[PDB]
Parts: C-alpha cells; structure tokens; sequence
C-alpha cells in the first residue's frame, strides 16, 4: 500500500 | 528537482534491486514485517519468553495462560545508506548515442549497502543498542572446537539440536557458517564415503549457507520460523539525489531495518 | 438489567426457559405457601420498614368512643436490607450451534437444577437466619414460646403434643387459623396407623390446624413449627420474583443466573413454636 | 418491568 | 454498550473533569504538545548543551556547527488509570425512585489519579526508570537553607534567579514550594506594608504556587516558555467502560501523559 | 483527533 516492497522476502 | 527521467529511473531501480537480490544472504532465513513506510520511526520490540502447553477438553474449559508479552521496549530503526554519482556528460549522452544508461556505479552501491545490512543482522554495534545473532544475550552456547580432522564434525550440530530441542524449540533449523570451516567441510579425504553439506542439509531442511561477513571461527544455529524472529522493514532499496555538486550529479541507496528477535531462545553459536 | 439483547437464544427458547423456571420453583416451594406476599415493590428498593414489636392491646366497645385505643409505638423503626439470592447457569457453545442446524430441541435441565436448588435456598434462608447478615427466622426468633414432644412411636402423642402448642399459643392470647410445618421422619411417623380413634392422624391434625400440614426437606431432623398464618402476624416481601437473566460472555460458553429478593418479616415473635 | 409477579400467591 | 443514558454520563464527566482541575498544579505551570491521539505511543526527546557561540562574518560566511539534538533518541508515553465500581440496583433505583445518582466513586478514582499525576511529573518513577523535576540532571543545586530569619526567603530565590541568568537561561519565572515553607512564607514582616510572598511573586511573574506533592523541605524555579520544558498528552482523563460483569458495573478513568524536558538548564533545588 | 477536555490551565 505505502510504497510496496521491492527485493525483501526472499524465503522465510 | 530530478533530472533523471522515467525510464533512467527505472534502469537505476531494476539495477539496484537485482544486485540486492543476488547479494543478500540473511534475509532468506528471516520473515519480513511488512512495509511499514516512511513515517514510522520505531517499533514494538516484544517478547523475551513464553510457553503455554496448552490442553483440550470435550466441554471447553481448562485454564490456560494466554502469552501476550513480557516486556515491551520499543527500540527505533536506523538507517542505512550508501551513495555515488554520475558525471552529468554521461547523462547527455545517454540521450543521443548510448541509449541505455551506464551505471555500474549503482551496483558499486548496492553491494556495499547490501553487505553492510547484511552485517547489521548478524552483528550488533552498541553504539544505539541493537542487539545481533552472535552478540546477543541468551544464545545457549556450545564449545566445538574439534575440527580439522573430518572424523567427527557434525556432533556440534547434532548438541546444538538436542540443547535447542530442550527448551522446547523444533522445527526446520538452519545453518551458517563462516566461508574458513565452510571450506573446511566440503573437504574430500580418506574413508571418502560422503561430503558432508548433504548430512547437515538433510538435519537442517533449510539450508546451510555461506557469508563472508563473519569472524575466522563463527557459526550458527536458528529456528526459522515466526512468531520467533522476524525482520522490520520501513522502506526497502531505494535510490534519491543529494542534491546536484559541481554539474556532477551524486546519489544515495537507503532502507530503514531492524532485526527483533521475539524469542531469544532459538539461537545457538560457538 | 437483563440481556435480550447480543444473547445467544431466540424469543422460543426465552419463553421455554423461562415457563422451566416457574414450573421448578412452584413445585419446590414449601414456604411461600404459608405466608401471604407483601407485593412486587420493584428493582431498585433495599430496605423495608421492618415494624418493631409486640403489644397485646385489644380493641374496646363502647357507647361512645373514648377508651383512646392507641396503636402505639415509640422506640424506632430500624429498617433492614433486602438480600439476593442465587446460583449459576451454564450450557455450552456448541449445543446451540447444533440448535441451529442440527437435532433442533435445546436441552435445558440446567435450568431445572439450578431453579431448584435455589429454591432450596430460599427456604433455607426463611426457615433459618445466618450469622453473616444477622437475619431472623421461623426456629431462630427470640421469644419463640416453645414446647417438648418427646413422646412419639405412640399411637398419637403428635397430637397431644400438638395441642400443647397449640395452647401455649393462646395464652398469650393469639389465635387463629393455624398452620403445622413438620421434619421428614416425623412427618412420616404421625402419617403411620390410625389413633385408634378413627383414621390417619393427618386427618385429624387437619382438622384441627385448619390451614394444612406441610412438608419441607430443608428442616432440620425432629423439629416442627406451628403459626397463625394472618398477616400482620408474619409477612413476606419481595423486591423482584423469581427470573432468569443473561450473564456474560465466558471462554465460549454462556452461563447465566437467576436472580429473586426476598425477606420475612416476623412482625410479632409470639406465633412461633418449636421442639 | 418491576411488577409482573411471575410465580407467587401461593395461597396463604 | 453504556448501561448509562446521557445526563448521567454528562454528569459522571463534569465531576471527574471538575475534581481533576482543582486539584491540578502541575499543568498550570506547563504547556502542553497538542493531543496526538490515542494511537501513537511514542516521541522524540531532547536537545541541550549544542553549545555553537554564533557567527558574525561580513557580506559572507564562516562554518559554524548547526543545532540539532545532541543524540536522536525516543521514549515511550506511560498510562496511568484508576478504576471504581457501581451496582445495578443503585442504578435502577435512580433510574426510578430516588433520583441522584451518587457519584462519589468517580470523585475519589479522580482524585487518585490525578495525584499520580503530579507524583510522576514532580517526581520520577524510579522501578521504570524516567526523569524528575527533583531528580533531574543538572538541576543547579543552591542552598534553600538558613531561613527562619524575618528576610531569607527572597535571598534563596534571588541566588537562585542569578544562577539561571549566569547560564544564559531567563525570562518569566516561576516558583513552586511545598506547603509547610510556603505557608510558613507569610513572614511578611520584611521592611514595610507589603507580603514577602507578594514581592517574591513580583519578581517570579508567573506566580509561586503551592503544590502538596513535594517533600518536607524542597521547591523549584523553572523558566515557563516551551523549548524547555514540555508535557505532551495521548488523551485527557476520561471515564472508561470495562465490560458487564455479575451484572454490577466496572469502570476505569484514563490518563496518557508523559512530560520531556528539553533544555534541563532551568532548573533549581536544594 | 480526540478534543482536549481538562484543560490546558493556562501555562
């Protein structure tokens, strides 16, 4: 919503 | 204001983040807190400690103690950055002969920003109280210097699974290691038989891994899982001026982190 | 307040509720029935004028009134706090859910026991003070005026002893249609052979007591009282009857409680007899 | 509410 | 769900505001940072001794240091509350025969916490660990002894007025005793026809105030503007349902509050 | 937000 993720959550 | 246009933006974003993603290490064994944004500025640090066992019966009613918090802290988030520039000539250019963009100075950037992120989660600095994997307080250490001689090896692993079982702690576990004992271990010698990154693999279940951010000697143990660790996040890779310096043209990559680790029960070390 | 509102049973199982209560208690009830109820004052009173004591001032005749006939009391009046008694209630969370969409009728015998035993309290609390609330009862007065009987497995001696009651009660110059409310075995034992002369001698006490023989398991083992059951003499009041209401909301379930308040007023401690 | 006398007069 | 109707909630309101107001001295000698709303719960803190002596320089500039905190830091706004309990059947009873609704509960739980609050702001909480106007640091200690002499309570004050003026620290003062001195204060006697406290408070201009909550033997002087010390509310006192229960009446009267003093320059003790 | 409501009690 506010500005999205871009390169986190790779896996877990 | 931003001499760059759209599509320049968008080379430079893509650049940034595929570097990132190909350099991060820490952040594929730790779940992300959402996208808080720009304006938060700090965060509810929670737990320290907890089991309830829990219990059923047919009719509904056997008192059992909710786990809310033990105490609440609430440490901020720093920053992080790093920052280059571009030579404004080379800008010009892009726009007449050499269409795409040249910005090897960005991945320059993100790597520098990656790495330094990545030393961050692992390493605390006391300098504003953050607490990191192998400088916290309540890791369950283990003594394992046996090494060297392959005849052996895992049996650190292996006590670092029982004693982290016994409080109470299973799930997928998970390795990391500094890159000295990591090549140390894919070692091939007498009684061959197997290597042995498959063995601790398979005891581990997601993954062991490698980073060159660690002391000669370091090593770890976690359980991956929520509602045990997790990985604030205010803003992620991202790219803004400084301002414009002698018609040169500088910039500055940034994210706003912090490691919180509810449960500081799931770790185990050297 | 009550709930009849965010509760969990409709209109049907209100009203079935509700009848299960009445029911229960009308059956239980062995005090209510020899004291006439002063009415449903409502919620919100806490105390009654709880009139003082005792004279035994007759009434005069005469050509022309001036014998002054006073009614006359000086001391106080001393009010006293109307108690609440209860007990709880609770079904469960899925046996409504199975009311909606499965075999439809709702047990309620949790209603029934716990009617029950709180009607079991009432005539605890009527029948016997406590030293809590440092209340009055039927066998706990001052002054009662009591007698020995001592003389049963007889043929009849309830009733010899009976009229000695009886006659210590006139006495003291009170009289009227009584009343006999009598312990289990003793209540049995006189319900035995006839006296020789004639039938049962719960014949034979009816007749004489004139506003029936009673039963009451909450009495204690070998004891009996007799009243003169007219008001002015003993009464009853009531702040609320008898009613189920809506609890809260625990873990999952729904427990809830029935609610009545109640006192006795012994206005004149000289229609009393025990052992 | 604060009159309906639901179970009472027992005839006393 | 309010099991109260709206001139008995009004009422309730009126008289925990009204007890709360008299016996408030704390916040008469304060400004207020505006209400944030309930759902923040933490704020920035301080700034002090960023000593840069200024720059002069003609049509130009040197390079003197900015001012700004002297190390960026938060805390977290507490809560304090008091709770007081009522009756069903006193409610239906005013509800119908006898109309006054007593309130005195409210008025006590009232008074309770709003003595917490003045504790808290003359006083800091030592098991969490804040900061108090008696306890600060840097409080500028100077000798509130030697009176009981017909002159002596204006000899203190005027030591006192100098040591903030020596730090460069003044303005309209103000003074806050406790009760045993500031009634024994009245030692008018000094020259002439006129209140040793009326000339104090000529030369405080903000008014020596009496405040219970203090020990046998202190006061302070303070420095009244902003910027030095602060008081920044999350909510006002405000009366709080808890829930139904056993069909009596829970409630609850609420306080977030949390003073931070910036500049603890303006200060003075014993 | 919420207005204030004991007061600012002036200074």
């Amino acid at each position: 919503e506010s500005h999205p993720l871009t390169v986190g959550s790779l896996r877990r | 204001e931003n001499p760059l246009r759209e599509e320049e933006w968008a080379r430079l974003n893509e650049t940034v983040i595929q570097v990132a993603r190909r350099s991060l290490v820490g952040r594929r064994i730790l779940d992300i807190y959402g996208p808080l944004g720009a304006g938060v500025q700090t965060v509810p640090y929670d737990e320290f400690q907890g089991v309830s066992p829990g219990a059923v019966d047919i009719v509904g009613e056997q008192e059992t103690a909710m786990v809310f918090t033990d105490a609440r802290k609430f440490k901020t988030i720093p920053i992080i950055y790093k920052d280059f520039l571009l030579h404004w000539r080379d800008i010009e250019a892009a726009r007449t002969h050499n269409m795409p963009l040249d910005v090897s100075a960005a991945a320059g950037a993100a790597a520098l920003c990656a790495q330094q992120e990545d030393e961050l989660i692992f390493y605390g600095d006391a300098r504003l109280g953050y607490e990191g994997l192998m400088t916290a307080n309540g890791r369950l250490t283990v003594p394992l210097g046996d090494w060297t001689s392959p005849g052996g090896g895992f049996q650190a692993i292996v006590e670092a699974t029982r004693k982290l079982n016994e409080q109470g702690h299973f799930g997928p576990y998970a390795v990391v290691l500094s890159p000295r004992l990591y090549s140390q271990l894919h070692r091939i010698y007498e009684k061959t038989g197997v290597l042995e990154i498959e063995t601790i693999r398979q005891l581990a279940s997601d993954g062991v891994y490698q980073s060159n951010r660690l002391r000669g000697e370091s090593g770890v143990v976690v359980s991956t899982g929520r509602e045990n660790m997790d990985l604030a996040v205010s803003m992620d890779m991202v790219a803004a001026y400084l301002g414009a310096s002698r018609m040169n043209h500088p910039f500055r990559v940034l994210e706003a982190l912090l490691l919180r680790i509810k449960h500081p029960d799931a770790i185990c070390t050297l």
